[PDB]
RNA sequence: UUAAUUGCGAUAACGAACGAGACCUUAACCUACUAAAUAGUGGUGCUAGCAUUUGCUGGUUAUCCACUUCUUAGAGGGACUAUCGGUUUCAAGCCGAUGGAAGUUUGAGGCAAUAACAGGUCUGUGAUGCCCUUAGACGUUCUGGGCCGCACGCGCGCUACACUGACGGAGCCAGCGAGUCUAACCUUGGCCGAGAGGUCUUGGUAAUCUUGUGAAACUCCGUCGUGCUGGGGAUAGAGCAUUGUAAUUAUUGCUCUUCAACGAGGAAUUCCUAGUAAGCGCAAGUCAUCAGCUUGCGUUGAUUACGUCCCUGCCCUUUGUACACAC
């Protein structure tokens, strides 16, 4: 199919939405599911 | 007992290496005197028209002497300043790379200072005893 | 050997490492001496730990402080607690008690901040506001 | 032969195991070396919104690593490049084994 | 009201008619500075300031302590 | 709210009916000492049961 | 090769991946957890369980 | 230069001639607000006259040629000597008498 | 410490270029009062002119005045670099050129009239008197019509 | 300016409905041993020194 | 009495639990321990200068030697309100003085009880029940517009309304964080150009290289002058570049010119008790490019309170209720 994109043509890895990413840090999901997955990501939460 | 510019204020030392300049030794002429804005964010050129070179050599030389190695990329963040960037707030403008880099090639055949390895320029002898002895004058021409 | 001793500083990021040893009696800091640190109103407070007990105290011993950090205020306020507590180090490894007893309690009963570090750190901001003690506008109707 | 190993984990009561056991094993016989190294904490900052939707107060998070770092230098010839390999790993350790 | 303005006329030129008085009503002062010059002289700051570096280099009065737009002064006692 | 809870309370007349004879007006030797009584988690509450204990003794006197 | 902080969150996500992986397929045998060993030319992965024979 | 005082002892005097030392409060009554006037504090009164001589000469220097410098500077005096002009003495007898009629 | 006489060669009153300057004020902020001319380019043509800077634009001579405005029609042989010029590049001509006092309001008019004939988008909406450069006009700059 | 100078031992209380203004028990150097009840702005305490425009008045509380 | 059913004490109650407290992190101190060229300090060597007469300023990883005070957290210690005098059945509890890092639970956060909203979300989910559509499909996708459009009214925000200033030259000091592998990020140094920007290389997968992020607000030298003016750049015109398949309703950056309202904003309203507000800047989120926003950090850093329920609200006790979907 004819197709440009190459100009931020990323989804969320996990769900696949175009939506906010939060991206340069290594995840490249949307903000959701980063909430709802819990101690992977900043787990620690001492603050 | 040996005086350098550490001892010695920056203003006024500044101010006699720029006279020795203005009087004796001829630094260089920019070709676009008095007609550029020194850097970016300002829009005005120096009101010393006829000067605001060999004082600035006097500048750059106490600092490349005062530093170690550091080049004119360097340099237009050291001089740069907030510019008035309309209804935006004031934002950080590096000065103008033409000046910079006119006033050190300037000096280099003066003497003043040699190309350094690794980046940067570091102070030749030839260039550091006259850079230091204009100190052990400038303090003693009060009285 | 050569009789040495260091002492340090604090502001809210300026830290003024000192090194004092018996010598010829010189004050310089960055390479620059007392007299010049540019504070240009503050250079009688950072004279202040200096003067309070004349130069009888200095005769011959070379002081020299690094700095680094800090706002210029918070630069200026650095060399004084580091020569302070240079100073009673010194009393602390070469001179007797008698000069030692009167010189910090001369040093105290006028200034609290020659030797005492100031503890006010800067309190981190909050969330819904500018500053760490601000909230933004409401604007109900 | 100039035997670096680096120790990277999060759990900061883990790696002190690991690195207290390495001092151990590269104190029997002799092999000279220097202590450990503390280096800053990487403290990674990640900022999401508590609220999936625009209801709510301007909520905010912060999520953090702490992930610590301390590497130890060896130097002695070829028998310690066998006698140290020995790997003392447990889960959340990562060990990067560098030589000369 | 505020009506029209007075437009005050500090003087940025020196000439014989008025550089003549300075030496001659100046006198009989006992506090001078800059900023007296500027409002009862009717003469710049700028002006002030080489005005009376100038009145000082005849030997009546001294800068004592001075500095970035200010400056203290006193005549001849 | 510089007040006391029965946290505090109730180790502290639990320490004074069986374990008096052992202290003494001292402070940092009581904090010392509660180590070598029945174990109790956290420092920072050390730090109370200690004063407390301390507060109780000035008053029996 | 790639930046330890890059490493760190990849091995992450990966163990994110199949913990959620895991608990697709083998709901109904007792999941319990996973746990990931990092280690030189082999790479170490335990299921927590119940059936352990059922899902042998 | 003028004054040869001592000026610190020139702004103390200030502020003791200038330190109000009675004002009136406020009182609800309902539906119209009146005014009840007691005496002030002298911590309440150098701290108030602090301030009157500042923002007396923060004014008499705004829009002006005249800097700030000399501003301060003819306002203490004024306000220790006693010359009924400045803006500090006209608060100061502006209260006074508000609480002379509220008295 | 310059003492200088002020004869009766100062006035209070200049006119150059067709158009009302006033004196009493630094000559080279006294040419920026004479449109189509900037406070950048006023000391160029100041310093250009090898003419005195702090002078007041009352007590100046015919000859000073003449030679610091006749830069302004032919600038370009006066060795400049050529970046100042407020018409550079023109599509009537192609060369650099500096339009006076009097042909700035000209020259835009002929550069208005053109638009106009042309209809572009840029254009419509100038003759309309609203926003052509993509500015936000819906809730901003309604009191101006 | 008939003032009279005053002199504070024990106070009251902060009254006012805003509570600006405290109730405080202040005598007099001049003839001692008198009791006047007074009120007062700023904050106050014992072993203060005031002074008073007026010496005959009472005012038990303030809105 | 306490911020706290937080404690004393009284008491048909006893025994209790959750929340708060407790707990954890961060910012604080350690010249006490392990310490450390991916941080340094001093000295010994090489080398440069100033007065040379004694010193000072420097540079140098294969020139080494000693140390962790300044830089980094590991085990840890350290203030619990500890003493006096006042107040209290003189019990809880409160106030003023001395070492200092700390006497508003050390400050600030995280977690944060039962029950409820018929508060928002089917436009996060390959989690969704029901209804609708399911092939010129409401499925996916391609081309071009739209979410930016103004007769207008409102809400967060930035420049302001000039002399504690504007402009140009000197001194010019921080912290948080980020950064390329089968890809192309941060970019140092040299050279060219007023500027943006362009070329050749260097260093780094990172305390090491960007970066001492040499930032701004700031002070020193000058010009200006109380003038809708040198404040202000809305408003437009022309030219120089970057991002990209494409940028026109200027993406954005740079240069010149045009130089309007705005002259301290009337009802009313917003935040605030110390490094706090406010002034100022930096890193990150959106990003191929574009901050006037937000999230974090840093610089300078006030006056005014140590009180009250009068307005706006909250908790407990008593009383009244023709309310109970509950003023």
């Amino acid at each position: 199919h004819p197709r440009r994109y190459g100009k931020g043509s990323r989804q969320c890895r996990v769900c696949s939405s175009h939506t906010g990413l939060i991206r340069k840090y290594g995840l490249n999901i949307c903000r959701q599911c980063f909430r709802e997955k819990a101690n992977d990501i900043g787990f620690n939460k001492f603050r | 007992p040996g005086v350098s510019v550490r001892d010695v204020a920056a203003q006024d030392f500044i101010n006699a290496y720029a006279s020795f300049l203005q009087r004796q030794g001829k630094l260089e002429v920019p070709g676009y005197v008095d007609i550029v804005k020194t850097s970016s964010g300002n829009e005005m050129p120096p009101q010393d028209a006829e000067g605001w070179f060999y004082k600035r050599a006097a500048s750059v030389a106490r600092h490349i002497y005062m530093r170690k190695q550091v080049g004119v990329g360097k340099l237009n963040k050291l001089y740069g300043g907030a510019k008035s960037r309309g209804v935006r707030p004031y934002k950080h403008i590096d000065a103008s790379g033409s000046i910079n880099r006119k006033v050190l090639q300037a000096l280099e055949k003066i003497g003043i200072v040699e190309i350094s390895p690794k980046g940067g320029r570091r102070i030749s002898e030839n260039g550091q005893r006259d850079l230091d002895r204009i100190a052990a004058q400038t303090l003693e021409e009060d009285e | 050997a050569v009789p040495s001793v260091q002492t340090f500083g604090k502001k809210k990021s300026a830290t003024a490492v000192a090194h004092v040893k018996a010598g010829k009696g010189l004050i310089k800091v960055n390479g620059s001496p007392i007299t010049l640190v540019e504070p240009e109103i503050l250079r009688f407070k950072v004279y202040e730990p200096l003067l309070l007990v004349g130069l009888d105290k200095f005769s011959n011993i070379d002081i020299r402080v690094r700095v680094t950090g800090g706002g210029h205020v918070s630069q200026v306020y650095a060399i004084r607690q580091a020569i302070a507590k240079g100073l009673v180090a010194y009393h602390q490894k070469y001179v007797d008690e008698q000069s030692k007893n009167e010189l910090k309690k001369a040093f105290t009963s006028y200034d609290r901040t020659l030797l005492i570090a100031d503890s006010r750190r800067p309190e981190p901001k909050k969330f819904g506001g500018k500053g760490a003690r601000s909230r933004f506008q409401k604007s109900y109707r | 032969i100039k035997i670096r190993i680096t120790l990277t984990s999060t759990k900061v009561k883990q790696l002190e195991n690991v690195s207290s056991n390495i001092v151990k094993n590269a104190e029997q016989h002799n092999l000279v070396k220097k202590g450990p190294v503390r280096l800053p904490t990487k403290v990674l900052k990640i900022s999401t919104r508590k609220t999936p939707n625009g209801e709510g107060s301007k909520t905010w998070e912060t999520y953090e690593m702490r992930i610590h770092k301390r590497y130890i230098d060896l130097e002695a010839p070829v028998q310690i490049v066998k006698r140290i390999t020995q790997i003392t790993i447990e889960p959340g350790v990562d060990v990067e084994v560098v030589v000369a | 009201k505020k009506s029209m303005k007075d437009r005050a006329q500090h003087a940025v030129i020196l000439d014989q008619e008025k550089y003549d008085r300075i030496l001659k009503e100046v006198p009989t002062y006992r506090y001078v500075s800059v900023s007296v010059l500027v409002d009862r002289l009717k003469i710049g700051g700028s002006l002030a300031r080489i005005a009376l570096r100038h009145l000082e280099k005849e030997g009546i009065i001294k800068p004592i302590s001075k500095h970035s737009k200010q400056a203290i002064y006193t005549r001849a006692t | 709210g510089r007040v006391r809870t029965k946290t505090v309370k109730r180790a502290s007349k639990a320490l004074i009916e069986r374990y008096y004879p052992k202290l003494t007006l001292d402070f940092q030797t009581n904090k010392r000492l509660c180590d070598e009584i029945a174990t109790i988690q956290s420092k920072r509450l050390r730090n109370k049961i200690a004063g407390y204990t301390t507060h109780l003794m000035k008053r029996i006197q | 090769l790639i930046s330890k902080k890059r490493k760190l969150v990849a091995d992450g996500v990966f163990y994110a991946e199949l913990n959620e992986f895991f608990t697709r397929e083998l709901a109904e045998e007792g999941y319990s957890g996973v746990e990931v060993r990092v280690t030189p030319t082999k790479t170490e992965v335990i299921i927590r369980a119940t059936r352990t024979q059922d899902v042998l | 230069v003028l004054t040869d005082q001592n000026p610190i002892q020139v702004v103390v005097d200030a502020i003791t001639n200038t330190g109000p030392r009675e004002d009136t409060t406020r009182v609800g009554g309902g539906g119209a607000a009146r005014r009840q006037a007691v005496d002030v504090s002298p911590l309440r009164r150098v701290n108030q006259a602090i301030a009157l001589l500042t923002i007396g000469a923060r004014e008499a220097a705004f829009r002006n040629i005249k800097t700030i410098a000399e501003t301060l500077a003819e306002e203490l005096i004024n306000a220790a000597k006693g010359s009924s002009t400045s803006y500090a003495i006209k608060k100061k007898d502006e209260l006074e008498r508000v609480a002379k009629s509220n008295r | 410490s310059l003492v200088v006489q002020e004869q009766g060669s100062f006035q209070h009153i200049l006119r150059l270029l067709n158009t009302n300057v006033d004196g009493n004020i630094k000559i080279v902020y006294a040419l920026t009062t004479i449109k189509g001319v900037g406070r950048r380019y006023s000391n160029l043509v100041c310093k250009k002119a090898d003419v005195d800077l702090h002078k007041r634009a009352g007590e100046l001579t015919q000859e000073e005045l003449e030679r610091i405005v006749q830069i302004m029609q032919n600038p370009t042989h006066y060795k400049i670099p050529a970046w100042f010029l407020n018409r550079q590049n023109d599509i009537t001509d192609g060369k650099d050129y500096h339009t006076l006092a009097n042909n700035v309001e000209s020259k835009l008019r002929d550069d208005l009239e053109r638009l106009k004939k042309i209809r572009a988008h840029r254009g419509i909406r100038h003759f309309w008197g609203l926003r052509v450069r993509g500015q936000h006009t819906k809730t901003t700059g309604r009191r101006r019509a | 300016t008939p003032v009279t100078l005053a002199k504070v031992i024990k106070v009251l209380g902060r009254t006012g409905s805003r509570g600006g203004v405290t109730q405080v028990r202040v005598e007099f150097l001049e003839d001692t041993s008198r009791t006047i009840v007074r009120n007062v702005k700023g904050p106050v305490r014992e072993n203060d020194i005031l002074v008073l425009m007026e010496s005959e008045r009472e005012a038990r509380r303030l809105r």
